[PDB]
Parts: structure tokens; sequence; C-alpha cells
RNA sequence: GACCCUCUUAAGGUAGCGUAGUACCUUGUCGCUUAAUUGGCGACUUGCAUGAAUGGAUCAAUGAGAGCCCUACUGU
RNA sequence: GUGUAGACAGCAGGUCGCAGUGACCAGGGGGCUCUAACUGUCUAAUACCAACAUAGGAGAUUGCAAACCCGUAAGGGCUAG
RNA sequence: GUAAUUCGAGUACGCCGAAAGGGAAACAGGUUAAUAUUCCUGUACCAUUUAGCGUUUAGUCUGACGUCUCAGGGCAAGCCGAGCGGCGUCGUCGCGCCGUCUAAGCAGCGAACCCCGUGGAGAGCCGUAAUGGCGAGAAGCGGGCGAAUCUGUAAUGGCACAAGUCGGCUUCACCCCGGGACCCGUGAAAAGGACAGCUAAAUGUCCGUACCGAGAACUGACACAGGUGCCCCUAGCUGAAA
């Protein structure tokens, strides 16, 4: 058993790859809300997720429940925050997606109804929403992809905050070091073709080179699924 | 009233820290965005000059207090704006 | 209206300042107070009621002050003495 | 030794670099460096068997990295 | 002379020695190349390197009941994403 | 769940997990051959239970926080001059050294920050080491809140029952307080405490405590030139300096 991969490592649940869950401030989520209810909160601050380096809003609602949101942009300490299928399509509000005219910008949409939100978290990114329809709605994804959703998926109007985050470029190991340090991800990383053949598919030789095409099926089972998995095409395009 | 700006200084701007270190590109980009963060922003909520990064994404302005989610190193992007202004035809219109 | 803004303190008798112009709402010796776009309701509505009238200007209290001679930014701005000026019946 | 054809059983090395940490022949030829240098550097290069993220060329700063030279220093 | 002060900086004159940072402590310097950008990591006990890492550049998969991965299962890591 | 288990992830409920995190409260002197904030003397303090005397403000604050940099105040140590008391030196001189002490507790004052009341400041004024502040209310003037430390008391204890009295300078590497800058890094939690307690009596169990802590008490077979630990501390001169 020539060692099992990085992947396989991480998979199994050892230390070096577990986020430092501890560190976090919350599970970001819409607030639980009943069908055909709505409810209202106040922005009382806003702080830092070290889960996201991106900030979030602590909210006040008026049910007496305390919940860290997830911020759109120009969300600001005192807002009255409202969600609900009657509130208003406001930057903030957490409307149904049905209810948002086409064009308008959401963002921490949910896969379902009442899912808390899956899609559109990080900072800068929107979704856009397309076309109505009278079972679905459409929004074009930060991916690119068009996702027909839910009209009933509820979603913050707007674009998450902490756009431009990697526009500043790295720079130096040890900024990275210090990102790192907050997540799971193991840094730094070193190359499948410095490796031993007993460590990587493409570790060994006399000299550096992966010895095999770098494009794996599809099908190929875990240990073997390194490099461009089941890629369409590579290079840079012509 | 700012530095002893000499005949070749006005290169490195705030990325002069680094001193010869990670090249002239991305030294650039960096002095450029330590430049527009530290631009003043104005604020909203009182209409002057007195909004300054309290942290990754958080401004506050130091007149009035309010604090609120924006950019990274903007308190501003052009997505949002045009956001708003979106909201802002479409309530004119009606 | 361009000089009639200036023309009320030009020859006219104003306080500007929130304190001051509360004062002078409050003691009456105020025609009315002008307030800017930005200033809050919560001690406002109260003056409003009262007679003293309250005016609202086209702008936020930046700019209120440099078309009153004020380097500075004027949020509320009771007048005293209209003067050379009908500034109050502009207002209302 | 450019250019028509070939041999083309996909194509036939572009920019660069080149006796290279890659050059077998080989201590290659020339120039500087020495009294004299299988050396170092520069140029030329018929590249046994260079070449573009199997990254090419190049490079300020950095280096207990690898060579050569000048000066100073010395019981080497 | 500066300074509230502690002190610090500077001047004039005289003078001894072979020698005044007198001991102690304490860079030798420069030129031309190869190579790796750099700080960093490494064969604990023969290899501190041009090897590893790195920021930067590029490609690939996946819209989340995802991609990738662990488990015989119950169920998990990535993911308070 | 597993053929099954002493095996297995998750969930629920519990429970443990720090002699360097949080944390109710004690000091000086003496005493032994060897223990001493533990015994003794003196002077304190905390917690619970009980009894009496009175009661919520209630949910907040505190505990409770990163890195770098800097101002202000204090202070252990350090240094200088005078007096006093010893010792040394004494070929000449009159210098050199040592000492000239003093705990907690209790009471008193309170710098910065912050807040409140007046005030009305721009062809600009007020500040800082620096950044700054200001009609969205500067300076100035009053008030409140609020430190380290200092002062007194404890003042009779120890000292050759020898002196024991004074001043000044500086102050790290410690304490208090405030500012600024940085982060694609945001720097714990919970117990406990405060906000209504005062007086009296009783109670405060259990475990550790010697000594080494290393060029001989640990670890490396050793009274081992290694390692654990240089982990935390350190006087005068020279000198930037440990
Ligand atoms: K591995
Ligand atoms: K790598
Ligand atoms: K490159
Ligand atoms: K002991
Ligand atoms: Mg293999
Ligand atoms: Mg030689
Ligand atoms: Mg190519
Ligand atoms: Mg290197
Ligand atoms: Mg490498
Ligand atoms: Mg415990
Ligand atoms: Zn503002």
């Amino acid at each position: 058993m020539g060692k099992r991969l990085i992947s396989q490592n991480r998979g199994r649940g050892t230390p070096t790859y577990r986020a430092p869950s501890h560190k976090y401030k919350a599970d970001l989520r819409h607030p639980r809300v009943d069908e055909n209810s709505s409810l209202r909160g106040e922005v009382v601050g806003i702080e830092h997720d070290p889960a996201r380096s991106a900030p979030i809003a602590k909210v006040a609602f008026e049910n007496g429940e305390e919940l860290f949101l997830l911020a759109s942009e120009g969300i600001a300490v005192g807002n009255i925050i409202e969600c609900g299928d009657d509130a208003e399509v406001k930057p903030g509000n957490i409307v149904p997606i049905g209810n948002v005219p086409e064009g308008f910008f959401i963002c921490n949409v949910e896969s379902k109804p009442n899912d808390g939100g899956k899609f559109v978290r990080s900072s800068g990114v929107y979704a856009t929403v397309v076309t109505h329809e009278a079972t679905r709605t459409a929004v074009s994804m930060p991916s690119g992809n068009i996702k027909w959703l839910n009209p009933k998926c509820r979603a913050v109007v707007g674009i998450v905050a902490g756009s431009g985050r990697v526009d500043r470029p790295w720079l130096k190991a040890g900024k990275k070091y210090h990102k790192m340090k907050t997540r799971a991800a193991k840094y730094p990383r070193v190359s499948a073709v410095a490796m031993n053949p007993r460590d990587h598919p493409f570790g060994g030789g006399a000299w550096k080179h992966p010895g095999k095409p770098t494009t794996v099926s599809r099908n190929a089972p875990p240990g073997r699924k390194v490099g461009l998995i089941a890629a369409r095409r590579t290079g840079m395009k012509r | 009233m700012a530095k002893k700006f000499t005949k070749k200084g006005r290169i490195s701007r705030s990325a002069g820290r680094f001193g010869p270190r990670y090249g002239r590109k991305d030294r650039k980009l960096v002095a450029d965005l330590e430049e527009r963060m530290r631009a003043p922003h104005v604020c909203t909520k009182c209409a002057r000059p007195t909004v300054e990064r309290i942290g990754t994404g958080i401004w506050k302005c130091s007149k009035c207090g309010h604090t609120f989610a924006g950019g990274t190193y903007i308190p501003y992007t052009s997505v949002g704006q045009t956001l708003l202004r979106t909201m802002k035809n479409i309530a004119e219109a009606k | 209206v361009d000089k009639s803004l200036i023309k009320a303190v030009k020859t006219g008798k104003v306080i500007v300042g929130a304190n001051r112009t509360i004062d002078a709402a409050a003691n009456g010796s105020a025609k009315m107070v002008v307030l800017a776009s930005n200033c809050p309701e919560d001690i406002k509505k109260k003056i409003q009621a009262t007679d003293i009238p309250v005016l609202e200007y086209e702008g936020t209290s930046v700019e209120l002050g440099p078309v009153c001679g004020k380097p500075f930014t004027i949020a509320a701005m009771a007048i005293l003495d209209v003067g050379e000026s009908d500034i109050l019946a502009a207002t209302a």
C-alpha cells in the first residue's frame, strides 16, 4: 500500500486537516421563520467573522433571540432587518426570491426553502435574478451557471460584504500563513512531483515530471484521482 | 504638508516598507490599494470624510459613529452602488 | 433665492448650531428654525408642533454651512431677525 | 549554404539561449586575464544530445551555495 | 549651548606616549560569472544545497443531498465552510 | 451500528480535563538542629451556617483577553550630599566600606479617561510625543466619577537598649493610566465577583509541605563536559549594553 494521499488523510479526519471550529463566531443561517410569518430585527454590531474573513452583523430580533447574520454590503448598525414573505425588497432584507425583480442582486440563497442559505456567501459575491416562472425562478450564480430555484427560497437582498478581499496580493508566505491558521487547510503544500512514488501517483523519477498524463478519469478510485480530474480540456484558451 | 517627496521617492509610496522584496508589480498593486483605502470617505449619514476602516470589511465614521459593512479595502464598491442606483431609479420612477 | 438665504445672514440676526437653536426655540426669541436633511426628530417634533416654524433645507448639514458664510457644518439654524429679508414668508 | 522536391507514415524548433551545472569529439577557435592558465570571463558556435509554465531568456536585492580575478594580509 | 532634569552636544588652550575604540570588545574590501528571486524548510547521527517551500502565473472538478475524501456499518472529514 | 465485543462515528445527558489560564481571604517579627505566610507574639482578613436587625437596581457590569509603538504618573533596585554609630586604613593623607530600619490591615487624598452644567469659537482657533478636535458645539469656567502610589495609623517589633535624623537625583527589567498603528490574522470560556448589607456566636474538613532542582540529589547504565532549565530573577565601574 503505497501510502494514502493527502485527500484520504483529510477524509480520515486527523487534526492536521480539521477546521479550528472553536475559533469561529457563528453558523451563519437565516432566522427560523414559520410558514406565512415574519420577524423584524435591528443590527446592533458589525463583527469580523474568522471563518470567512468577511464581516457579519449581530441582529437582535423581536422574539428575544440574538443571531449572527451574513452581512450584505452597506448593512449598518441600527438598521432594521425584516425577514418574511411580505418584507420590503430592500438591501439587507431576507425575502423569497420569487418576490425579487429581475436584475436584482441577492446573496445567501437557500438551496431549498427554509434551508438557511447555501449559495452566494463569500465576500463580494452576488447572484442576479434572471427569470420568474410559476414554479421556478432562475438566478445567475457567482460561478456563471444558471440555477433554477424554488421561488419560496429566501435570500438577503444585496451583495456579500467584503468585496475585493483578494485584490491585494498575498505578497508573502507569512500573510497567507496567518490566514491558513484559522482554516482547516494544510499550509504549505508540497508538489506531487517532489514526492516519492510511495506517496503520490506522480512521485518518483530521476527528474521531476508526472510520468503519466495529469488528466485522470472520473472513474479513478481514491488514491488515484489526482491532477486534472475529468478535465473537459486543458491549457489556456486559444 | 506631506513627506520629503524626493526626486525619486514617489514610486514605492507605502510599499517602501517592503524594501527590494516582492517585485515591482505586486508592490505597485499593494501601494495603489493602500492609497485608495487611506483616502477620505464621505459618511452617508453625516456627509463628511470621516469614514475609516475598523476591520476587514468593517467601516466606522469617526464623527457620528456610523458603522457598516463594506468592501475589504473600500467602504463602497461599484456593484453595491449599482444596486443602490437601480433601486433609487425604480423608486423615483414610481 | 440664491441671495435670500445669504441675505438672511448678511442683514439678519441668526444663531447657528443645534444647542443655541434649541435654546432660542425654548425661549421663543427665534422666529423659526432652519433644519438640514440630516437632523433627527426625537427633540424636533416638539419644536415643530410649537409656534416656532420648522423649515427644511434642500441639502445636508455639511452644505448648509457654506451657503451661510460658515466653513463648518450647521444642522439647526434658528433665525432671530430677518432684517432686510422676508425669509419667514418663504418658510410658511 | 539558404531555396523547388523529398524521407514527410501529427508536425518539423518560433523568440531566445548555446562548447552550457547540457558539447561526445575536447585541453574546440579567437580575445582579455598569466612568464606560463585542461581555468575564469567575452565572442564564435557544426546544439553527439538547447528551447519556451517538461517553462525560455534575463535579472536588482538576498546567499555559511559554486568558480575566477584584484587588493590587503599573513608561518600556507 | 540644548534641556525642568537626568544628561547630551560643542569650543578654546595646555600636555605625555611608539601607540589614546591603547586592554576588553570589535566588518577585511573590491571586480566578473553560474545558480535559486527573496525570509523560510531539510537527510536527529557523514549531504544546510542549485533540493523543499514560497508569493506570483495557469489549469482542472464541483451549485452544496456538490466536487474530493474516511468508514463494514451506524455515520463522518472538508464544514460554524 | 457490528457475527460479536473490551470495537465504532454521531447525538442526548452527564462527567473529567490547567500545582504557569480564571481565582474569597495575612502580614511583620520571633522560634528549631532540621518546619514555618503553617508553630508562637502582635496586628488583621475571608467564606459559609445560625440568630437578630433590613432588603432588590435584575438583569447589567466584571471575570474578559491579540501584535507593535509611545506619552504621563508611581515605585523596588541604584546613585549623590549632610548628620550620627561602627569597622578598615594610618610611610603621608583623610578617605573607603557598613548601618542609620518598619509589613499587612485600617483611614485619608486622587492623575488620566469618561460623563454632566455653562459658554459660544472661523477671511480660523484649541491641542499632542505623535495621530488630532471643533456650531452634530472648540477654548475657558464649575461639578461628578475615578489609579498606582503617597501620608497617617498599626508603634512596638527587630538593631552592638549603636545610631536610628534628614534631603536630593534617577528608575529599569515592576505597577497604574491613556493614546496611536496593524490584520484576506480579530486575539477563550466558565466558575466566581459587584450592584444592600450591619451586629454577634460557631464552623473552615481533605491532600501536599523535609531537601535537591542540577558541572554530584532529575534524565542520559555513572558523582556523565549532553539534555531537562536559562524556566524566572540579579549589585558597583567601564561601556550602547544583561
Ligand atoms: K502523506
Ligand atoms: K509546492
Ligand atoms: K513568472
Ligand atoms: K522549602
Ligand atoms: Mg503508485
Ligand atoms: Mg589557480
Ligand atoms: Mg508550449
Ligand atoms: Mg534559497
Ligand atoms: Mg524549487
Ligand atoms: Mg476539574
Ligand atoms: Zn457620519
